[PDB]
């Protein structure tokens, strides 16, 4: 069946896909938040958890 | 009519500092700039150095040129002889829109000793006797030095006309071979009794023989 | 043009020829079946 | 980097004309403003300068070779060939296809050099036969056998004994100038004489321009 | 530039299955419109109707 | 031959502390046409074929535009020569499989790249042969012509039948 | 194509070149009686840098980064007792003398046969040696065959077992070989040595993404290409093994330039300058035209 397989995978890809979307750092120097802001300061981390 | 003279033959023992020159007749050597080239036998020819004085990024810096314009001679210094040195060199130059190159000269260098010439005979075979032909061959191999005198005998006649023979050549075992071939015609294989060949290497003589049979 | 800048065109599966020839069929058998041809085997 | 590459036949025939292109990978013919020049190298002489070409219609030629050189120049193709007239039996030179960095200086990348043979005769092939051994065939434990090659036009013939198994002992010897135009060899292999009637040996000889490729059995003579 | 793409990898890779899609999508229209049915009838030479 | 009047000139060379600009290191490089060659023409670090143009400019211009206002025609400074500018990669690539448990070999298209191998109307397709015959077709490829694994047996490549 | 390298004697075939370490390198052996015994590592073998020696003697296997004294060709000389019907060690030449280092590490005893035979090969072990960030890694697995030649196309990961944080430099390796002393050769190693049968694999690693295939239990079973094979390219683009019939994109096709040619002039305009060499007429040297 096609009609009925291809709106469960694209919706599966889709959430995978924001998965994925939490592990890039969109140019900033990591990926996670609690990481720069284990190693610094929040007054200097300011633009990079923006 | 400018030409460049250069020595034909120069040997010397690796370790030494030794001199190659390049004469022009008519030009003089500093007029336009001389190209020294070291050639290996089966190779093209490689530029070791340019513009009489700078050695091109590669060669060792023992490839060292020298100008005598009072004599009109270009020099060349090599020191410190090695085995790979062993190649031809040629001297360039350009005259007026005419490149004139040089004479030549190898690098010989100051192995295996005196060895026994064996000899074999063979007789013409019957497959070319039906193809009306006939050829005598004389093999000559594992000998030193490579200066062998061959003479073809019939019976006791010696025989010229129709013999080939070949320079010596290097083995692999570092000694020597070669061949001689006496073309003959079937009437004249069975008109004698018996045909010989006689290597004469140093001195000695090897002799075999041959017959119809 | 529009293609300089990577902004490829993609041509149709289906060209102009055989989408003329789709109708050309379907105009055939509306004239010389009708409606047979659309629910079965086409009835002269 | 840059390379130079040679083609044509290696062959010419006397009074006749010669085509050799070399052709260039790598880099531009028109670009950079150098020039191309043929020279030549006989076996067992010196080199000889024929002519220097530029990418435009500039020629200069030896004097001693004036009047028969025909240097042209293509672009498109990214080659230039050299064409010679009235070729003769002193001809016989290896020619290198160097790229000239300086006019007056020095050819920094030379080409291989092809071999160009002139004789007078037709592609014939080769009239192979066999080499008996016998009693006065061997001196000692060891005894010879070979094969003849006689007769062909032209360099070179490969001789191969047993299909190449047999490699020891076997001496391939350079050709001579026979009486009359063409060619003639051998190749001989030593061994000992116990395997004379029990061991088979088979001479392979090719002659690629002929297409002919002749495989002679090697026997012990017969009397008759 | 493509270093700092890799940050933005999956950004473009909805947006090329995307394309795609919208690709096959529209070839897909042409078959559900033209093709309703599957043999060729060709014109009978007697146009007297 | 050694005793007529020679010209002699010396060019000597000055090297102080100042700048060196009589001197000119810039040559003018071989001029090369329908090859991927980047150029740069006093205004645009551009790669692309340089064709021969039939559209003369007036003679006050450098460069020209398009309705898309896109570079694509510059005129050369050496010889007043009009040359357009073209570039050279176009599209991606695509690659048919035949499917699981029926074939190994694949055949590789290209999308918009001009050229066993077979020049299509949507692009170069290479390792399926041509056929005239035409079946009908389950892999769609584009411009009218499908890929099918048929008769041993490999990838053909045939024009649809409707 | 990977280097294939001989430790066969029947001859006397013995070859130990100085392979350059690129980036990661993959050290496959055939070993069957334990004929090889180690690996030595450096960049000139002259003292000066951090050089590795990890050898694996008879009683345990010997880790230690140092700058040792590197000779030509080190090797490990094994000789046979006549009272004593076995093969023992003896001749430990390795390097000449060491000076200084710090890292050393012995873990746990490994046992091997010093006995070398001519027989067919039993054993395959698979070596994988890598650098990142000066941290060194080790994989390998050791997996049973029955075979000579043309190692079997089946799948097998190779899982890491030390871990060493040493961080330094390594552009170059070399393998160590043992040969032995019976009672055929004379003894001396000039001429006349025996090496028993083996072969040792060396293979350079590239960068490439590779599509691993986990199964329920956690282990590796096929490692599909990107860059090998268009089939390949579409399996790990579509993020699995089964491939249906259709169009896939998996990358776009880039038409690089080759040349890079700019013209901003058209002449340089040089000054007339012939005329001084072409003038009607010249001077003289006492009075020469500047
Ligand atoms: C593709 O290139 C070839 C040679 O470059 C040319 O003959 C052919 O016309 C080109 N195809 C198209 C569609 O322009
Ligand atoms: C298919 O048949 C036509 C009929 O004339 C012919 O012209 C064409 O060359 C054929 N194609 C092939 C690939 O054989
Ligand atoms: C063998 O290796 C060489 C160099 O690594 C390579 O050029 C060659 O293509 C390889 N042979 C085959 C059959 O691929
Ligand atoms: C084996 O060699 C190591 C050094 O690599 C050494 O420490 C050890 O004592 C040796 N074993 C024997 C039994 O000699
Ligand atoms: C070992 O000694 C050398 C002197 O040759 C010195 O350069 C090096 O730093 C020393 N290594 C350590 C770890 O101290
Ligand atoms: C390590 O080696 C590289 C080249 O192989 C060199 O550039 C670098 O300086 C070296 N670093 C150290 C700490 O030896
Ligand atoms: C992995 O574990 C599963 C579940 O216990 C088991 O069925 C399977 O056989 C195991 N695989 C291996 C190779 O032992
Ligand atoms: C540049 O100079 C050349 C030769 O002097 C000439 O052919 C060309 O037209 C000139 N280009 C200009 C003036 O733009
Ligand atoms: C001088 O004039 C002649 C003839 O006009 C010309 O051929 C030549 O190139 C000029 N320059 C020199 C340096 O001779």
């Amino acid at each position: 069946l096609g009609k009925l397989q291809d709106v469960v995978n694209q919706n599966a890809q889709a959430l995978n896909t924001l998965v994925k979307q939490l592990s890039s750092n969109f140019g900033a120097i990591s990926s996670v938040l609690n990481d720069i802001l284990s190693r610094l300061d929040p007054p200097e981390a300011e633009v990079q958890i923006d | 009519n400018f030409m460049l003279t250069q020595p034909h033959s120069v040997s010397e023992s690796p370790g030494k500092t030794v001199t190659i020159s390049c004469t022009g007749s008519s030009g003089s050597i500093a007029s336009n700039y001389v190209q020294w080239y070291q050639q290996r036998p089966g190779s093209a020819p490689t530029t070791v150095i340019y513009e009489d004085n700078q050695r091109p990024s590669g060669v060792p810096d023992r490839f060292s040129g020298s100008i005598d314009s009072s004599s009109n001679s270009a020099s060349l210094t090599i020191s410190g002889l090695k085995t790979e040195d062993e190649a031809d060199y040629y001297c360039q130059s350009y005259d007026s829109s005419n490149v004139v190159f040089g004479g030549g000269t190898k690098l010989t260098v100051l192995g295996q000793p005196k060895a026994a010439p064996s000899v074999t005979l063979f007789p013409p075979s019957s497959e070319e006797l039906q193809a009306n032909k006939a050829t005598l061959v004389c093999l000559i191999s594992d000998f030193y030095p490579g200066a062998v005198t061959v003479a073809w005998k019939a019976d006791s006649s010696p025989v010229k006309a129709g013999v080939e023979t070949t320079t010596p050549s290097k083995q692999s075992n570092n000694k020597y071979a070669a061949s001689s071939y006496l073309s003959l015609t079937p009437e004249q294989w069975k008109s004698h009794r018996s045909y010989s060949c006689q290597v004469t290497h140093e001195g000695s003589t090897v002799e075999k023989t041959v017959a119809p049979t | 043009a529009q293609k300089f800048n990577g902004l490829t065109v993609l041509p149709p599966l289906l060209t102009d020829e055989m989408i003329a020839q789709y109708t050309s069929a379907l105009l055939a058998g509306t004239i010389t079946s009708g409606w047979t041809f659309g629910a079965g085997p086409a009835l002269q | 980097q840059v390379q130079l590459q040679e083609s044509g036949p290696g062959l010419v025939k006397p009074s006749e004309t010669l085509s050799l292109t070399c052709t260039v990978s790598g880099g531009s013919v028109s670009s950079g403003g150098y020039f191309w020049s043929w020279i030549r190298q006989p076996p067992g002489k010196g080199l000889e300068w024929i002519g220097c070409i530029y990418y435009s219609g500039s020629t200069n030629y030896n004097p001693s070779l004036k009047s028969r050189v025909t240097i042209s120049v293509d672009t498109s193709k990214d080659q230039f060939s050299l064409k010679l007239s009235s070729v003769t039996a002193a001809d016989t030179a290896v020619y290198y296809c160097a790229r000239q960095l300086w006019l007056r200086g020095r050819f920094d990348y030379w080409g291989q050099g092809t071999l160009v043979t002139v004789s007078s005769a037709s592609t014939k092939g080769p009239s192979v036969f066999p080499l008996a051994p016998s009693s006065k065939s061997t001196s000692g434990g060891t005894a010879a056998l070979g094969c003849l090659v006689k007769d062909y036009f032209p360099e070179p013939v490969t001789v191969s004994w047993n299909s190449g198994a047999l490699t020891s002992g076997v001496h391939t010897f350079p050709a001579v100038l026979q009486s009359s135009g063409l060619y003639s060899l051998s190749s001989v292999v030593t061994v000992p004489s116990s395997s004379l009637g029990t061991q088979t040996y088979i001479c392979n000889v090719n002659h690629k321009p002929s297409n002919t490729k002749v495989d002679k059995k090697v026997e012990p003579k017969s009397c008759d | 530039c493509s270093n700092l793409l890799l940050q933005y990898g999956s950004f473009c890779t909805q947006l090329n299955r995307a394309l795609t899609g919208i690709a096959v999508e529209q070839d897909k229209n042409t078959q559900e419109v033209f093709a309703q049915v599957k043999q060729i009838y060709k014109t009978p030479p007697i146009k007297d109707f | 031959v050694g005793y007529q009047p020679y010209r002699v000139v010396v060019l000597s060379f000055e090297l102080l502390h100042a700048p060196a600009t009589v001197c000119g290191p810039k040559k003018s490089t071989n001029l090369v046409k329908n090859k991927c060659v980047n150029f740069n023409f006093n205004g645009l670090t551009g790669t692309g074929v340089l064709t021969e143009s039939n559209k003369k400019f007036l003679p006050f211009q450098q460069f020209g535009r398009d309705i898309a206002d896109t570079t694509d025609a510059v005129r050369d400074p050496q010889t007043l020569e009009i040359l357009d500018i073209t570039p050279c990669s176009f599209g991606g690539v695509s690659v048919i499989t035949p499917g699981t448990n029926t074939s190994n070999q694949v055949a590789v298209l290209y999308q918009d790249v001009n050229c066993n191998v077979f020049q299509t109307r949507a692009g170069c397709l290479i390792g399926a042969e041509h056929v005239n015959n035409s079946y009908e077709c389950d892999i769609p490829i584009g411009a009218g012509i499908c890929a099918s694994y048929q008769t041993s047996q490999s990838i053909i490549a045939y024009t649809m039948s409707l | 194509n990977v280097t294939w390298f001989h430790a066969i004697h029947v001859t006397k075939r013995f070859d130990n070149p100085v392979l350059p370490f690129n980036d990661g390198v993959y050290f496959a052996s055939t070993e069957k009686s334990n004929i090889i015994r180690g690996w030595i590592f450096g960049t000139t073998l002259d003292s000066k840098t951090q050089s590795l020696l990890i050898v694996n003697n008879a009683t345990n296997v010997v880790i230690k980064v140092c700058e040792f004294q590197f000779c030509n060709d080190p090797f490990l000389g094994v000789y046979y007792h006549k009272n004593n019907k076995s093969w023992m060690e003896s001749e430990f030449r390795v390097y000449s003398s060491a000076n200084n280092c710090t890292f050393e590490y012995v873990s746990q005893p490994f046992l091997m046969d010093l006995e070398g035979k001519q027989g067919n090969f039993k054993n395959l072990r698979e070596f994988v040696f890598k650098n990142i960030d000066g941290y060194f890694k080790i994989y390998s697995k050791h997996t049973p065959i029955n075979l000579v030649r043309d190692l079997p196309q089946g799948f097998s990961a190779l899982e890491p077992l030390v871990d060493l944080p040493i961080g330094i430099n390594i552009t170059r390796f070399q393998t160590l070989l043992a040969l032995h002393r019976s009672y055929l050769t004379p003894g001396d190693s000039s001429s006349g040595w025996t090496a028993g049968a083996a072969a040792y694999y060396v293979g350079y690693l590239q960068p490439r993404t590779f599509l691993l295939k986990y199964n329920e239990n956690g282990t590796i079973t096929d490692a599909v290409d990107c860059a090998l094979d268009p089939l390949s390219e579409t399996k790990c683009t579509l993020k699995s093994f089964t491939v249906e019939k259709g169009i896939y994109q998996t990358s776009n096709f880039r038409v690089q330039p080759t040349e890079s040619i700019v013209r901003f002039p058209n002449i340089t305009n040089l000054c007339p300058f012939g005329e001084v060499f072409n003038a009607t007429r010249f001077a003289s040297v006492y009075a020469w035209n500047r």
